[PDB]
């Protein structure tokens, strides 16, 4: 079970402060509770829509000059 | 110039015909506080439905405030049932699925002997399900519909003499005693009636239910604690200045919001479609759907909107004089409702969806009823015009605020006022009624909340941490009392509606450093700042998008909603 | 109450940028234990303590499930599960009192669940794919090599419909558990040198999904069998008494279930 790279090296560079965090709790991460922040289902577009009306300007040049 | 008020109260009780005795006593009455009542959401225990009787209500047949203290048939009751054993594909589904089927029986052969008609609805309603698993026998009770019939099928008369056995494991019984105990009044009370004298479960019952009940006692959560919620907020983006007051629906998958153009614009908070294809699919992918629908049957600016709580239509008030009503699932208007001669400024639906309340210029409130195209009641009173308008949580009373610096409390069937609440010293732009309902609490223009008692009409305390500005919407805990104010100075604020009054609400036993020092800083002088209450707890801001609308949802989210101003 | 030869190419090109990818943080505050009154953490001993008696357990269990006012308590419940599940992994039954607790707590639709939601499905996701989950298995008896078996594979069969339970309780969260979870699965299955009980909770959870996520493994399943399983050029006669890893049982309980999912996508 060490053909694995990206477990085996999540478990040499946690090693410390893992322990750390069970010693706490019996009184990058993801496991840390108090700072998350939950997923929205839809967020609006801010600024994609800006380079998406650039690049269709282009397009509206690249149609071989035609108003 | 108050004790000149007194006097004039006590000569005008002895000339309208009060005994002394009797005038001392509503005096006494009046003064105190309206007690706690302890099933104040009517919680799902020992709390009812509404009658659904087609009557209208009427606030008659009722004590007062002051004084101490404070049939559900079988379709609902095993369709509660039903439901909440539908929902689970999990480790306990063919256990369900097995005890299921003699409930069914017993509530029906119950039910024959009282109303046929309610059990042929009720037999019709579940039958097709469990026919591949017991066969015949439920096309043998199709000629059961009288008390007599029922000595016809030798099975059904040997229902009640052959109690059925079921061998249930301790888990499920556990699973399914303090399932109905959670809730006796919806009918878990006459399930368990049912189960008590008609079953036979292997493994006394009484004793059984005794001890469910005790231990369920035993641990509850008496006095809550606050909780700071999560706010979601909806900027709207390219908006010149030309948005008013926005609603959200309920599921929160549809935004309405009225134009200063006339239109009414109708988001679809998910990214879906909002195009309802219903799955013939005829034509027209050629026009451009940007998951968002324009409404245009106005010819004034929109100033208010409504949702149903059905959530399938739209209610908006503009300033030519009509309010209209909208279909979410077609996109057209269906009602004109004709009945103002000023501009209509604040709309709002019913609890139960029944029959709407407006606000206008011209100084008075209009009931009015959704398939009626004219209004129903007139409520005048105010000395200027009203400005919001809002509900008891019965659909019972009406609140009115008026930007002649008060409120009232209107009957909604007699149409006169029943309270009239002063205090403030702005217009009134904000009110709302707790889900208790003994008290009532609103924001004015000048930044102050304010809460009182609807029993006593006097002030227990306000609110003063909003910047002297308009505080646009407030929004209510869905248990308890938390206040969420969303105003026009850029936050959103949390008040403790329950600090200075005789309820303390469980205050933290064992200190800071922010508090106490934020507004000890004051750099722009002590008469130029404000002072918060004790209430008030945390204000998030929103950088430079003021908040139209709070909407607390079901489960300790609120959302907030407003427009990027520049 | 919130928590009161240059070396800057290093904090501002992989620690604000593999940072800001997952969210931000400004320092919620948990522990002082002066943010809790009285009652409540009276109320908190008396629901972990009962974790005759299954009485008090399944009035604590509706008490998570129905009560309100809960919402100071809930970061101290995902702590108080973690650490009886990575703590005390050896008893199945405690094992499945938590897991009871998990699912009350997720139905409960009066409290907020979605910043937790990723300290929440590492629980599930460990006792679906833990390497032991009893540990004790009392050997030198074939009966009790089949009793440890069902009673290890009762708590992957139930924590596999807890997982389907947090996919539909959670929607909005769609695209961000949906592909961190297959990929977790999908990670966890292609390998050799696991023990036969992560490959039946990995297929359980193959099998809690739906649609061409299950056609998504149509592939690499020939070549998984052909490693897993050594068919080096059989010709299907003898497979009763060929094969080296498991034994029969736990073969034939593979091959059960590696079609007891395969039968959702040829149904449709």
């Amino acid at each position: 079970d060490r053909d694995d790279l990206e477990i085996s090296v999540w478990k040499t560079v946690t090693a410390k402060v893992r322990a750390e965090i069970c010693l706490k709790r019996t009184e990058l991460q993801e496991y840390d509770i108090s700072n998350a922040i939950p997923d929205i289902v839809y967020e609006g577009v801010n600024t994609k829509t800006l380079d998406k009306m650039e690049d269709a300007s282009v397009d509206r040049m690249l149609q071989n000059g035609i108003n | 110039s108050a004790s000149d008020l007194n006097r004039i109260v006590l000569e005008y009780l002895n000339k309208k015909g009060y005994h002394r005795t009797e005038a001392m006593l509503r005096a006494e009455s009046g003064r105190t506080l309206t007690p706690q009542n302890k099933q104040s959401p009517a919680n799902t225990k020992t709390g009812k439905f509404p009658e659904q009787s087609s009557i209208p209500p009427n606030p008659g047949k009722t004590a007062k405030p002051i004084s101490n203290p404070t049939p559900e048939n079988y379709i609902r009751a095993y369709s509660m049932l039903k439901n909440w054993v539908d929902s689970s594909l999990e480790i306990y589904k063919p256990e369900l699925s097995y005890i299921m089927y003699p409930i069914f029986i017993y509530l029906f052969l119950n039910l024959v002997a009282k109303n046929p008609v309610y059990a042929r609805r009720f037999f019709d309603r579940f039958s097709p399900d469990f026919k591949d698993f017991h066969g015949s026998e439920i096309n043998r009770l199709f000629s059961v519909n009288s008390i007599d019939h029922i000595k016809e099928n030798e099975v059904a008369s040997a229902f009640q003499s052959h109690k059925y056995r079921i061998t249930m494991s301790k888990t499920t019984l556990n699973l399914l005693l303090y399932f109905l105990n959670e809730n006796e009044s919806i009918g878990g009370s006459l399930i368990i009636s049912v189960i008590n004298q008609h079953l036979d479960p292997n493994i006394d019952l009484k004793l059984e239910i005794q001890k469910v009940k005790e231990s369920r006692d035993a641990i509850k959560l008496d006095n809550l604690q606050l909780a700071l919620p999560s706010v979601c907020m909806y900027t709207f983006q390219n908006t010149n200045k030309d948005m008013s007051c926005l609603d959200f629906s309920d599921d929160c998958r549809i935004a309405a919001a009225g134009f200063q153009d006339s239109y009414i614009k109708i988001w679809s908070l998910d990214g879906s479609s909002l195009n309802n294809p219903n799955i013939a699919l005829n034509n027209n992918d050629k026009d451009e759907d940007p998951t968002c629908k324009t409404l245009v049957g106005h010819s004034g600016t929109v100033y208010s909107t409504s949702f149903s709580p059905d959530n399938k239509y739209l209610l908006s008030g503009s300033e030519d004089k009509t309010v209209r009503l909208w279909s979410m699932d077609t996109h057209t208007a269906l009602v004109s409702y004709k009945g103002h001669n000023h501009p209509v400024w604040d709309v709002s639906f019913s609890p139960l969806g029944h029959y709407f309340a407006t606000a206008s210029h011209d100084q008075t409130a209009r009931l009015w009823s959704c398939d009626h195209i004219y209004p129903l009641r007139i409520f005048a009173g105010h000395l200027n015009d009203v400005d919001c308008v809002s509900f008891h949580p019965n659909g019972c009373y009406v609140f009115t605020g008026s930007s002649d610096k008060t409120c009232r409390m209107w009957d909604v069937s007699t149409g006169d006022s029943v309270r009239l609440f002063l205090g403030h010293t702005a217009p009134v732009i904000s009110i709302a009624v707790c889900p208790d309902g003994r008290w009532l609490s609103t924001g004015s223009e000048d930044g102050i909340i304010n809460v009182w008692d609807i029993g006593t009409g006097k002030r227990l305390k306000q609110m003063r941490g909003h910047g002297k500005n308009a505080i646009y919407s407030l929004s209510y805990s869905k248990e308890g009392n938390v206040l969420i104010s969303g105003g026009a100075d850029h936050t959103v604020r949390v008040w403790d509606l329950k600090k200075a009054t005789t309820e303390p609400s469980a205050e933290p036993d064992e200190g800071d450093v922010t508090a106490s020092i934020n507004q000890d800083i004051k750099e722009y002088g002590r008469r130029r700042t404000v002072i918060p209450t004790s209430d008030l707890v945390a204000s998030f801001y929103t950088k430079k998008t003021p908040v139209f609308k709070v909407k607390f949802s079901r489960s300790n989210l609120a959302l907030a909603g407003g427009a990027f101003r520049p | 109450l919130n928590d009161n030869s240059a070396s800057v190419t290093d904090t501002g090109a992989s620690q604000h940028l593999s940072n800001v990818k997952p969210g931000q943080n400004t320092e919620v505050k948990p522990l002082v234990k002066h943010v809790l009154s009285k009652e409540l953490q009276i109320y908190f001993n008396k629901v972990i303590s009962t974790l005759a008696a299954q009485h008090m357990k399944q009035a604590a269990l509706t008490s998570l499930r129905t009560d309100s006012g809960l919402h100071q308590l809930v970061p101290y419940f995902i702590q108080f599960i973690a650490e009886q599940i990575t703590q005390n992994l050896s008893d199945l039954q405690l094992l499945t009192t938590i897991l009871e607790m998990i699912y009350s707590l997720l139905s409960n639709t009066s409290i907020f669940l979605d910043p937790y939601i990723h300290s929440l499905m590492p629980s599930i996701l460990t006792l679906l794919l833990a390497k032991k989950l009893g540990g004790s298995p009392k050997d030198d008896s074939p009966q009790e090599i089949h009793e440890f078996l069902e009673r290890t594979n009762a708590l992957r069969d139930f924590a596999a419909s807890l997982l389907d339970y947090v996919l539909k309780k959670f929607p909005q969260a769609y695209k961000s558990l949906k592909p961190r979870v297959t990929r977790t699965l999908l990670k966890t299955f292609l390998d050799i040198n696991r023990v036969f009980g992560t490959y039946y909770g990995c297929l359980k959870g193959v099998s809690v999904l739906e649609g061409e996520s299950i056609r998504f493994f149509l592939g690499n399943l020939n070549n998984w069998a052909r490693l897993v399983f050594n068919e080096s050029g059989i010709t299907l006669d003898n497979i009763e008494e060929h094969l080296t890893k498991f034994t029969k049982e736990e073969t034939q309980i593979l091959v059960d279930t590696v079609i007891s999912a395969l039968l959702v996508l040829k149904k449709d």
